[PDB]
């Protein structure tokens, strides 16, 4: 079972450092409110995503389901802040890090799973529910619950959460 | 007055007599222009003139960060009355408040913080209107979180607020000011959240508790049906607030049974609303209400509430006469509109954000529910125009929805959708929402309907046919969004046969093709954007046709928007999703296919002498992706470079802007690489003009930036016709070198002598020296600028091939080069210490909404570390000490020489 991406995190430079009140100003469905998380918030209609717009000019955005809709989500927010007055070359796109979900739906005895690994495998169930993992080829974090669910993060494509998730299958099945 | 007059372009020239005269004792001039306006002895209209030149008056001198305690007093104490008279008109108090508000955020404390005193006075004793909205726009000059508290401003202004929401007394008008204010407040309140204090964050809490109960009341309350515009108004404030509560601050301080109480009177007074500039104030108040819904969407809802919500909503989502008039006569916009590009947000588009956040149960019982809510409007048009419009919002849902009824709900509502396209006496609007909602149906349910696969080839057959016939475009406008949509989920091209594919492709070519014909620069994106889906659908097989077309149509949209910048990307992706799966063979056709349109596009700007156009840009870009896109096997055909070289050349050559003449060195340098040597060697004497001018005075820094990857593209063909124009090469590089001020692209410049060193160490050195630049050695300069650039060196990545190329160098023995604190040594005992330490040092080995921010944060590759390279030379060379070694070993300074062993 491929876990599906539950979210991902997109970057780009916009050509050009912004001024976040304007945008406030024009498409005003930014909240830009600062010295709290300050960065303007822009939401549209498809996909659904959140994106902070910074100054600065760079840029992260976050919702979509699949890398061609994190693509084009950017790409809109590019074009949004292009028409209000500034120039903006969409440059450099990338994705940072991903993350993926799936739940094998059966709890399994994880107590001698966690002493399987020892070193990597932290197991506090009391503090919070649980287990983090990290596997070897590549670097990522993985969560596995007793409930079942499995979350990956630290991905930079679909490869890589698939392969994570396949390595550790059986050590968890 | 009589100068006042003339002041206020006959007027523009008069007023700089009064210019003049502030230039000489702008502080005395404060006070007598302050005088006009106090006295009556003016036209009001004169005396408001006066309040606006003073804004001019005031920034000049008044403002240092532009760059009298009596005269500042005396302005400040006159407007006291004078903005906050009733008796005067609105334009006066607000010209008035502007200089209030330009003085206090800059000189309020210190000058007079006592102000809010008087304002206090005003609002309290007196009720005036003006003052406390006057108040409210000051709050966020001065009002600091320090003085709000420390300064105690923050609980004088709360215990105003709710004092006057005490007052049933007061009017209507006063409240709304009064709510605003409350706002305000609010904002100070926001930041304390993440860190919390226990003085003022009890004070706080105690604020929002005792503001929450005020709040209901103004619900319960109700005002004369004589005056229910200004109540609109007046409940639209009320409502923004209460989101900001919720969306702003810790559960804790909004409890479950409040969220309950303002959820079902938010709706009762959105369903008065309902029933009821008098447009789009109840439709502007409408939203505010819609969105703290949103805001308590967690919260159950009835199905009678459900219902509500529906039937009122349907209501606020009609888009009044004159949008579909506009859309009617220009479509362009409806786009813009659709994929979000618009800045409007009316009902119509905060619903659609709305039903997204609720959670599965309460979503699948409102699909339900409009599931019904459709049959039963089908006849009334526009109400199923705007329901389904609200289905789409649902169904965007990400979540799921299942229900025992809502599977046989489902077909028939397809079958309604279907009646929709089959009857030809539809309203256009309706219809353009049908073709782009359809899919979102789809897309939703896919897995549920066992009929699906068939059903989405039926519906695009029959959705991109009626696409084909329509006098008014604005039905085809709607289907290539929706076709995106389609392309989302339905794997057509796999489903359907490659014939099936590339017939519905063409079909949409066309479509594209009348659509774009009048396409407004709002557009273009959507249009490629579907462009680009259709490329990616695309079957060895080589169709040229339709491949000539989709070709022709990028470049063609593109054309008349080069500027924006989706269609930029999207062009560059469509084009490299051509490129795909291309041999030699195939790859001819593609020569011919593309290579003219570039070529024309430089040509035509010859005309404009390549000055940069965002055109110009584009296609250097498209070229550098073909370049990049050939198959691996093989070279490039030289009739590429017959194509390629002289266009480039020119464009080079005549062009001096950095950025084109990057865009285009790039795809210069990458044709050089992969092409074939034998082409090349006639070119070379060119491709060494074009090296030139690129490394030489009239060129930019930023534009001698990428001649790198050119430079070892020569030395990839051959070398036998590049030596004797070596020490022109280096002539070049090294005039160019000296004059460049730009750190990065010097760095970038050193990064090319490896090459040049690897090749031969002896011409280089030699030639160098010999040549004098103003009867002067540039030898010395370049080596010391060497030096230099190692201060500032970063990145080992160059440094590897650092080594490759001192390695060539130690060994040429030059004497030359044997021969507050300035570093003036010889190179040859200079540079061993400096490697030397570098080792030294790596003996040493050196080891969610906040993380977003933290998400924000060479020529040759050379297998062997450092140590292993540096170990080996030291073995060689102290031993043998070459190059004058010997001295430089005998008296290297032991500090690391013993660290160097490590």
């Amino acid at each position: 079972i491929v876990p599906t991406l539950q979210n991902i995190v997109a970057t780009v430079t916009l050509g050009c450092r912004l001024d976040l009140k304007t945008v406030a100003l024009h498409a005003r469905n930014a909240e830009y409110n600062p010295k709290r998380f300050a960065a303007v918030i822009m939401r549209i209609r498809e996909p659904k995503t959140t994106a902070l717009i910074f100054a600065s000019g760079k840029m992260v955005v976050t919702g979509a389901k699949s890398e061609d809709d994190s693509k084009l989500a950017s790409r809109k927010y590019a074009r949004i802040i292009q028409k209000i007055g500034f120039a903006a070359k969409f440059t450099d796109f990338k994705i940072q890090n991903i993350v993926g979900s799936c739940d094998v739906k059966f709890p399994i005895r994880l107590e001698g799973l966690a002493f399987s690994h020892g070193t990597f495998s932290s197991y506090e169930p009391e503090l919070f529910p649980g287990l983090i993992y990290r596997m070897v080829k590549p670097k990522i974090v993985l969560l596995i619950f007793v409930s079942g669910k499995i979350v990956l993060t630290g991905a930079k494509q679909r490869e890589e959460i698939y392969q994570a998730f396949e390595a550790i299958y059986p050590v968890l099945s | 007055n009589e100068l006042i007059i003339g002041a206020q372009h006959t007027r523009e020239v008069a007023e700089t007599q009064l210019l003049q005269w502030c230039d000489s004792d702008a502080s005395q001039v404060f006070k007598a222009l302050a005088n006009v306006a106090l006295q009556h002895e003016a036209s009001l209209e004169s005396r408001q003139f006066a309040l606006l030149s003073l804004r001019k008056l005031i920034t000049m001198y008044w403002s240092p960060g532009f760059e009298e305690i009596d005269v500042k007093d005396f302005i400040r104490e006159v407007l006291l009355k004078l903005c906050l008279n009733d008796n005067e008109n609105t334009k006066i108090k607000n010209g008035a408040s502007y200089c209030i508000v330009q003085i206090s955020a800059v000189d309020f404390p210190d000058q007079w913080p006592q102000l809010l005193t008087v304002i206090y006075d005003a609002i309290s004793h007196q009720h005036s209107l003006n003052a406390m909205s006057l108040l409210n726009e000051i709050y966020d000059d001065v009002v600091s979180e320090e003085m709000f508290f420390e300064g105690g401003i923050g609980l004088a202004t709360m215990e105003i607020v709710f004092k006057v929401l005490n007052t049933e007394t007061s009017t209507l008008i006063a409240k709304i000011a009064a709510l605003k204010l409350l706002k305000a407040c609010l904002l100070q309140m926001s930041s304390h959240n993440e860190y919390d204090e226990a003085s003022r964050k009890s004070f706080v809490s105690q604020c929002l508790a005792t503001s929450l109960q005020i709040l209901g009341q103004l619900l319960t309350l109700n005002f004369g049906n004589v005056d229910v515009i200004s109540q609109l108004k007046f409940k639209s404030i009320i409502y923004e607030n209460l989101v900001f509560i919720k969306n702003d601050f810790s559960r804790k301080h909004f409890s479950s049974e409040l969220q309950k109480q303002f959820k079902i009177m938010a709706i009762q007074d959105l369903e008065n609303v309902t029933h009821i500039p008098l447009l789009e104030t109840v439709h502007d108040c409408s939203i505010y209400i819609v969105e703290f819904l949103t805001s308590v969407c967690t919260l159950q809802f009835s199905v009678e509430e459900m219902n509500k919500i529906i039937t009122s909503l349907t209501i606020l989502c009609q888009l009044s006469s004159e949008t579909r008039e506009i859309w009617t006569s220009d479509f362009n916009t409806f786009v813009s509109k659709e994929t979000g590009l618009a800045a409007s947000y009316n009902v119509r588009d905060q619903a659609n954000e709305f039903f997204t956040s609720l959670p599965n149960p309460q979503l699948s019982l409102i699909f339900k529910v409009v599931s019904n809510d459709i049959e039963h409007s089908t006849c009334n048009y526009s109400t199923l125009e705007s329901l389904l419009y609200l289905l789409q919002c649902i169904l965007l849902n990400d979540d799921e929805i299942t229900g025992e009824n809502i599977d046989q709900s489902l077909q028939i509502l397809i079958k309604t959708l279907e009646n929709i396209l089959v009857s030809q006496e539809i309203p256009e609007l309706i219809l353009a929402r049908a073709i782009l909602t359809i899919p979102r149906v789809l897309d939703k349910f896919i897995d549920a309907l066992p009929d699906i696969k068939p059903l989405t080839s039926a519906f695009l057959a029959k959705s991109l046919n009626l696409a084909l016939k329509s006098d008014k475009e604005l039905i085809k406008s709607a289907t290539l969004i929706a076709f995106t949509y389609y392309c989302y989920f339905a794997e057509l091209d796999s489903v359907l046969g490659p014939e099936v594919c590339s017939e519905t492709q063409e079909k949409v070519i066309r479509i594209i093709n009348q659509v774009s014909s009048d396409a407004e620069e709002d557009t273009n994106g959507a249009l490629m954007e579907v462009l680009s889906q259709v490329i990616s659908y695309n079957p060895p097989h080589s169709r040229k046709e339709i491949l000539q077309a989709e070709f022709h149509l990028v470049f063609t949209i593109s054309s008349e928007d080069p500027a924006n910048v989706q269609v930029v990307v999207q062009s560059q992706e469509c084009l490299e999703k051509l490129l795909d799966n291309i041999n030699m063979d195939n790859y001819k056709n593609y020569i011919e296919l593309c290579l003219p349109s570039f070529i024309n596009v430089l040509d035509s700007n010859n005309a404009n002498n390549y000055r940069y156009s965002p055109l110009l840009s584009l296609v250097l870009e498209f070229i550098t992706v073909f370049l990049k896109k050939k198959p691996n096997d093989g070279f490039l055909p030289d009739e590429i470079n017959q194509y390629l070289f002289e266009p480039l050349a020119k464009v080079l050559a005549f062009s001096t802007e950095d950025e084109t003449l990057q865009l285009a060195t790039e795809a210069f340098s990458y044709l050089i690489f992969n092409t074939d040597t034998r082409a090349m060697e006639p070119r070379l004497m060119d491709i060494m003009k074009v090296l030139e001018r690129l490394l030489s005075l009239e060129v930019s820094d930023s534009a001698a930036m990428n001649v790198g990857p050119l430079v070892v593209a020569i030395f990839t063909r051959f070398s036998k016709e590049i030596q004797p124009l070596i020490g022109r090469i280096l002539e070049a590089v090294v005039v160019r070198l000296i004059k460049t001020q730009n750190i990065s692209t010097e760095q970038n410049l050193l990064s090319v002598l490896c090459f040049l060193t690897c090749n031969d160490p002896k011409q280089t050195v030699d030639f160098l020296s010999s040549f004098q630049i103003d009867n002067t050695d540039a030898l010395t300069l370049v080596m010391r600028k060497w030096i230099e650039a190692f201060e500032v060196i970063r990145g080992e990545k160059r440094i590897k091939e650092n080594i490759v190329a001192l390695s060539n160098l130690f060994f040429l023995n030059d004497k030359r080069l044997q021969k507050d604190r300035y570093v003036q040594v010889p190179l040859y005992t200079k540079i061993i210490k400096l490697f030397v330490s570098e080792l030294s040092f790596q003996s040493k080995q050196p080891n969610d909404y906040d993380k977003l921010k933290e998400y924000i944060d060479g020529l040759m590759d050379v297998k062997e570390s450092v140590v292993q390279l540096l170990v080996r030379f030291f073995k060689e060379v102290a031993s043998k000490d070459v190059s004058g070694f010997h001295c430089i070993y005998e008296t290297l300074s032991d500090s690391e020489r013993k660290v160097l062993s490590e």
